[PDB]
């Protein structure tokens, strides 16, 4: 038998699942892209063909929910630095939290406007 | 009227009990790592003799001293494997001998654990960065650069 | 139906429980049998303080302390016991701090004192910051500290056991005790422990009262079970009503009002407390404010609230089950609130009864060891278990119109607006009538589940049985004592009448089933310096 | 005592500190890729030879290798230490991981170390 | 409070005292020669400013005091080495140090004659 | 702690690599096109212009060098009677296998075809 149910706790819960995530996809991206960077000690045209492939609108679309990714990890991993070395950090937990909401959101309406103003001019 | 009690608490971070007189003394650390770090500075020290005291002697002593030092002189001396390896040795040598003797001397100055803990990481950081200079110029020298 | 071979056998986990348990733990080959977990035990909604006379922050004695608690006790207590209790007092509360317990400290680091009601100088001139304290929560800490020592001493404790009866084998001198009849809350398996020594540290028994401070689980089952093997009981009419009562519920007040500007207030719109009694403003005994709110309301809302029992099973100063006046069980023990050590007499002084515990308790794990280590086993009848059996059996399997609720809110109900602070004659004969109803209702009662893997209707039906075996003691014996001393207080006869009364009384339980007669004896105040006086 | 001694105390001062480090490098790769003149419509093979023309720029992308793929590597470790319920089932996950993540950072350091601009 | 008190002990604590003081000084200014040496990789020119700006006599004075500091480490760390490996080492320790009391003298007083000499011709 | 179960952990996996690694190494040396008789400085730098051989060979190094010297260690631990001895002996294979190590490494990276 397995139940299945829903916590309902903190919010500091979901950041951490958030955390674990974004984390584990750019940790299997990171596999994948390294190796065809790689290819760049074989051949010019190898790179060029692999990475124009890579300039399509799904791969744009996918480009922006990575940076999205990877700016939410790099924000919350402060939060946690933070909480762990600063003697005063679990206090304010959730006043970081806060922080890098608006702080995400900031930046990555600010991110996807430039990238979307690439691939406009592009098409 | 009686004598106030004294104050066992040496920092926030530190358990006084720690420190408690009859409290067994065990290892607090990786075990036969201190072993090991003192047979490195002898056997490094025997080997930095020669490397660090025939660099020096090449460097100042033999034709014209530093007057004679420029890029060519470096690109001349860095296109034998002896040279290339020989720097190699004594970059590598030297700073992992600093780098465990600044340990000690930060382990044995400073008061308090939260400052051993920051000196040690810049320490750490200092060295780690002169190791990855030195050896990305050492390995990618090329004598064409312009 | 398992057995085991032990030696003592402590029945509570309480204070006493556990302090016996850390004394004759490693002495012998100790069982503690708790129905709670050892840390779910009344102690820890014990919030005052424990006062010992340290004489860290002021000086006093041990004199003091013991006539505070004689003339608090309204001249009903053992002056023996009471003398003893403070000296060992002191050296109590050092242990219980040897033993890592965190109390508050001094600037110089000793322990810190506060002080408390009336804890008075000397003969009544000033209070004497006497009361040890760890903090808000000074009942917590004892026992989390005597936890983490039957921790550390790995004593084996066998959790959720509601232990039902003992087996008494009788001798040509008389009845000795052997081993009690537990059952396993978790699997329903009856269990039979062989024992040389037996302690009851079982607490009161304040669940018989609408409006109460006791938790769920302090139903009276020492009491109930030393008074169904044909032991007697003694003077169980004197239930302290706290007066901070939250006359919604009944939890106590005692949280911060007590060491501060509690301004009583009630009536319409006044102040009554001087006009009633003068010559101390609210830190009077906590009966005599009682039973001034009591009758001031016969002519934040608070009430109160059946709060300690100053009865229970009668002991000696080891501890010991005195069977008569004088003689004495072999191989039982008491210990706690269940013990009637004849310590608080009449009416108990605050902070004094977390002393008592450490104490008694205490004492009375030694005796229960060094008696195992000198005995030896004495013998068992055939199958002891044959009386719980049937016992558990016969509630089990039957069908009636009657539910244990009912019964048990009628009870409370009658034992609250009838045998409570203010009491008279016709009260308790209608207390009486109406105890007798619900002991022939009793008889006829279902439970719901029949199973056996954690059966709660069941056990909450034994303990609707015990609580009105201790119902009908309460009220038979405030109808017998015609006269008005201490948490006792009856409107027919307003005052001490000290000719006749100076006794304690106990009674004895006749028959076998449950509506039985009770008889009821007398027992001499032991006296040795403070003869009576007000 | 169930492994090495003082390893997770490391583990974990590991991943602080890595992470104060990679907040600068993949973020800043990040921008001087997507955000900064076409974004990845202005790579190509000559845009990475130029780049990797300047010691800056290598050391950069060989410090942001190495960083990144410990940091990772040590995320799913734990992260496979708290979802794998059979002993044989984490050795052969820990086994896995190891062998993929000692791949990438031999293939990324080959491929900066080694790299020439004139390949044809 | 903190009083200031000389021990005045063996001459091995001077030797310790030196051991330290030559050890860090070497270990800050192998930092800095690292990082100058680093220049080599962005240019000819760049390398060649900063080291002709290395050959001044303010500077040729310096490199004769990071000399001195060198040898000595070297020499007292030779004397340190045989003393935890040599089973008859802490006997003659003592001995050693005027031993490479001497050593340093001569190689010392050869050392800052050639340099001397360099810094004169020029 | 701990070091005895991995360092036995390594030569098993160590040696299921080497198979391949060391098998076709000599298979690829002695006995494809001429053996022996075709080896020198040019058939070197034709092998070492290609990733393939280029990671071939330093996979070969590290893990043949790893795998004999803990050998090595074993041996020498069942053979050396005395404390001093095995101390001096363990010293002298860790530099003789870090000078090894270190000069394979150096020639694999810093080869260039063009010397003369
Ligand atoms: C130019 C060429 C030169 C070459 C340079 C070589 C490179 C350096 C090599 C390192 C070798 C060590 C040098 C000293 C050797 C021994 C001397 C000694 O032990 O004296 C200790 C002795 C102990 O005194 P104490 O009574 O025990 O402590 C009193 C405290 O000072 C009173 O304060 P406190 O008690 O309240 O606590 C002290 C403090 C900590 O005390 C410190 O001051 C340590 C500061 C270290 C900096 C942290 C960098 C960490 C980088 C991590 C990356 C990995 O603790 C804190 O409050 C925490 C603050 C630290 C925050 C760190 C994180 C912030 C940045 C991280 C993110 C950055 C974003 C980008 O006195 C000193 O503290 C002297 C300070 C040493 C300064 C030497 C400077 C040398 C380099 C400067 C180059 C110019
Ligand atoms: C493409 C880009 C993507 C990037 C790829 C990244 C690559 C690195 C990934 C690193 C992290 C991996 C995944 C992390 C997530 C953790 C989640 C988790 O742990 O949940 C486990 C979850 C619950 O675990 P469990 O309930 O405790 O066990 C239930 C068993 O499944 C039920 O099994 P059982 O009860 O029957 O017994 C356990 C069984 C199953 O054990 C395993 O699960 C092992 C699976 C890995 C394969 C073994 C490769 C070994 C390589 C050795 C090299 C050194 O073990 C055995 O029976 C022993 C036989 C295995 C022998 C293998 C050795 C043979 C070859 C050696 C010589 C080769 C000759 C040449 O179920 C899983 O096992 C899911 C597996 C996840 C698949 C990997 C996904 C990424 C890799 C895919 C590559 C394409
Ligand atoms: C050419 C291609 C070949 C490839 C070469 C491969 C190179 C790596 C080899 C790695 C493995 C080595 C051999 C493994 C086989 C193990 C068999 C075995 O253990 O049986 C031991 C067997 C029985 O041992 P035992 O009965 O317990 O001891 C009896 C003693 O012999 C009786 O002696 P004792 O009772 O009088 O006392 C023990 C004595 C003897 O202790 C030794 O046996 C040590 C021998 C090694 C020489 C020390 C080099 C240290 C390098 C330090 C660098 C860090 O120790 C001492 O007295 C202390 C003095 C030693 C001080 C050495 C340090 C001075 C230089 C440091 C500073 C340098 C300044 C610059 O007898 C042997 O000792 C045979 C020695 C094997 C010779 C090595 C063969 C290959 C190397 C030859 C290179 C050419
Ligand atoms: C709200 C409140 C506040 C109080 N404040 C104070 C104060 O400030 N100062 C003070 O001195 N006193 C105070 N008291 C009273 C005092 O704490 C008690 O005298 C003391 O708690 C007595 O505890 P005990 O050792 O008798 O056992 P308790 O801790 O009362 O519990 C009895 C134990 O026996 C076990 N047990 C019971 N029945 C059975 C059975 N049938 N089978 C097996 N095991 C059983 C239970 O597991 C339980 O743990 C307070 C009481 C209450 C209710
Ligand atoms: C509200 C306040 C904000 C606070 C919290 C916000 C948390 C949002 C951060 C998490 C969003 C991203 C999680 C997962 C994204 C993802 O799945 O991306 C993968 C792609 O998976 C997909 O298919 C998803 C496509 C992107 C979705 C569009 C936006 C992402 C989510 C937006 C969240 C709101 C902002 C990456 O694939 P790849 O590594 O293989 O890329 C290869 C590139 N060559
Ligand atoms: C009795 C005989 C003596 C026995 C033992 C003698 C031991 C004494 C030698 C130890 C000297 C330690 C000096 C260390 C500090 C030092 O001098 O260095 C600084 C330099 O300070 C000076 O200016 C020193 C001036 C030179 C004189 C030093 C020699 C003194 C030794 C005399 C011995 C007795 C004759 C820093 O220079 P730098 O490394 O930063 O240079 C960078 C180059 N680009
Ligand atoms: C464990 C720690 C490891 C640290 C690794 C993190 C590295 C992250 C990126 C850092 C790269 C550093 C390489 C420098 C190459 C470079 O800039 O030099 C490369 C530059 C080209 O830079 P750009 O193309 O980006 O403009 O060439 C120049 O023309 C620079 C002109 C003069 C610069 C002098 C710098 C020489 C050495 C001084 C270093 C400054 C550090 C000071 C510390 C006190
Ligand atoms: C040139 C030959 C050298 C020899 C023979 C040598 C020898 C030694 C020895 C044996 C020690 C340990 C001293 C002790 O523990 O008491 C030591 C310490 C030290 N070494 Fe070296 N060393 C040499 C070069 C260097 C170099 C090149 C550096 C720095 C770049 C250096 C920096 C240090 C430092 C800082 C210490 C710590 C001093 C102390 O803790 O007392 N040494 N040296
Ligand atoms: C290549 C980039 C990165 C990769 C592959 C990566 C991967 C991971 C993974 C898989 C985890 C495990 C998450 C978990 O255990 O719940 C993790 C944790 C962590 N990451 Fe990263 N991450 C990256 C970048 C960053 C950045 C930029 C920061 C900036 C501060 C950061 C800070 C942290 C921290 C502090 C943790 C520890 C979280 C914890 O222990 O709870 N990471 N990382
Ligand atoms: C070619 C494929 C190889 C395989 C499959 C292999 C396998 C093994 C294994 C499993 C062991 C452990 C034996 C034990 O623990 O009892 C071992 C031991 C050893 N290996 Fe290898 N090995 C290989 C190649 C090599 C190479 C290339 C070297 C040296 C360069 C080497 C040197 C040694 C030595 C010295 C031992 C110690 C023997 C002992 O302690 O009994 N082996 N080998």
């Amino acid at each position: 038998t397995r139940r299945r149910t829903l916590y309902r706790g903190d919010p500091g819960m979901w950041s951490w699942v958030l955390h674990r995530i974004t984390g584990a996809t750019i940790f299997f991206f990171l596999f994948v892209h390294v190796l065809d960077t790689a290819l760049v000690r074989v051949s010019p045209q190898a790179y060029n063909e692999v990475i124009e492939t890579y300039k399509t609108p799904i791969v744009g679309l996918m480009e922006i929910g990575l940076v999205a990714a990877v700016l939410f990890h790099a924000l919350n991993g402060i939060r946690v630095i933070l909480i762990d070395f600063w003697a005063k950090g679990p206090r304010y937990q959730r006043q970081m939290l806060a922080v890098i909401a608006g702080l995400f959101l900031v930046i990555f309406i600010a991110a996807v406007g430039v990238i979307g103003m690439h691939m406009v001019e592009r098409f | 009227l009686g004598r106030p009690a004294p104050v066992m608490e040496r920092e926030h971070d530190r358990p006084a009990a720690l420190d408690h007189p009859r409290a067994p003394r065990k290892p607090r650390g990786i075990p036969y790592f201190e072993k090991y770090a003192w047979l490195f500075m002898r056997f490094s020290g025997i080997a930095l003799v020669f490397l660090a005291l025939g660099h020096l002697f090449i460097m100042l002593m033999w034709q014209d001293g530093v007057y004679r030092i420029d890029f060519n002189y470096v690109a001349e001396r860095w296109a034998s494997p002896f040279w290339q390896i020989w720097d190699m040795a004594l970059l590598w040598l030297a700073m992992i001998h600093g780098a465990n003797g600044m340990r000690t001397i930060i382990g044995d100055y400073a008061r308090k654990n939260v400052t051993k803990f920051w000196l040690n990481s810049l320490l750490l950081l200092a060295t780690g960065f002169t190791l990855v200079l030195g050896s990305y110029v050492l390995v990618t020298f090329d004598a064409n650069i312009s | 139906i398992q057995e085991h071979r032990y030696d003592v056998v402590i029945v509570g986990a309480g204070g006493a429980g556990m302090r016996a348990a850390v004394e004759a733990g490693p002495r012998a080959r100790t069982a503690v049998l708790t129905k709670l977990y050892p840390t779910r035990s009344h102690t820890g909604a014990a919030q005052g303080g424990m006062c010992a006379a340290l004489a860290n922050v002021e000086e006093d004695n041990w004199e003091w302390h013991t006539f505070d608690t004689v003339k608090g006790g309204d001249y009903l207590a053992d002056q023996d016991a009471v003398e003893i209790m403070c000296k060992e007092a002191i050296d109590a509360v050092l242990d219980l701090e040897k033993m890592g317990m965190p109390f508050n400290r001094t600037p110089e680091g000793r322990i810190d004192q506060r002080r408390f009601g009336g804890h008075t100088r000397d003969h009544g001139k000033a209070p004497v910051r006497r009361a040890c304290y760890a903090a808000d929560r000074t009942g917590h800490m004892i026992l989390q500290t005597l936890y983490q020592n039957c921790v550390k001493h790995d004593v084996e404790f066998f959790n959720e056991f509601y232990a039902l009866d003992i087996a008494l084998t009788e001798t040509p001198a008389g009845p000795v005790a052997t081993g009690v009849i537990a059952y396993e809350l978790a699997t329903g398996d009856i269990h039979v422990f062989h024992a040389k020594a037996i302690v009851f540290a079982t607490g009161g028994s304040g669940r018989m009262y609408k409006t109460t401070s006791n938790a769920h689980t302090l139903t009276g089952d020492g009491l109930g079970i030393v008074f169904r093997k044909g032991l007697p009981l003694e003077d169980m009419e004197f239930h302290q009503f706290h007066p901070t009562g939250l006359a919604g519920l009944g939890i106590l007040i005692s949280e911060a009002v007590r060491g501060e500007g509690g301004r009583l207030l009630n009536g319409e719109g006044e102040r009554f407390m001087e006009r009633y009694a003068p010559t101390i403003v609210d830190l009077a005994p906590r009966d005599i404010v009682a039973r001034s709110m009591v009758l001031e309301v016969l002519e934040v809302p608070v009430y109160p609230t059946c709060h300690y029992v100053m009865g229970g099973i009668p002991t000696t100063v080891n501890g010991q089950v005195l069977r008569d006046n004088t003689n004495v069980i072999p191989g039982l023990y008491a210990a706690g609130e269940c013990a009637c050590v004849s310590v608080h007499g009449a009416n108990r002084l605050g902070t004094n009864s977390l002393l008592d515990i450490n104490v008694f308790g205490r004492r009375a794990g030694i005796a229960a060891a060094e008696y195992a280590q000198n005995h030896n086993f004495v013998d068992m009848p055939e199958n002891p278990a044959e009386m719980v059996v049937g016992w558990v059996g016969d509630i089990l399997s039957e069908h009636g119109n009657e539910r244990v609720a009912d019964i048990r809110g009628a009870l409370q109900q009658s034992m609250d607006n009838n045998a409570a602070v203010f009491r008279t004659e016709e009260t308790l004969k209608q207390a009486l009538t109406d105890i007798h109803a619900l002991k022939e209702r009793y008889s006829r009662i279902t439970v719901h589940d029949k199973g056996k893997r954690y059966n709660s209707d069941l056990l909450e039906a034994i303990e609707l049985g015990f609580l009105l075996e201790l119902a009908e003691v309460t009220v038979v014996g405030a109808l017998n004592r015609k006269e008005s001393r201490g948490g006792h207080a009856r409107e027919d006869y307003p005052n001490r009448d000290d000719t006749n009364y100076m006794r304690h009384t106990m009674a004895y339980k006749q028959g076998t089933d449950l509506l039985s007669d009770i008889r009821l004896d007398y027992k001499p105040v032991v006296q040795t310096r403070y003869e009576p006086m007000e």
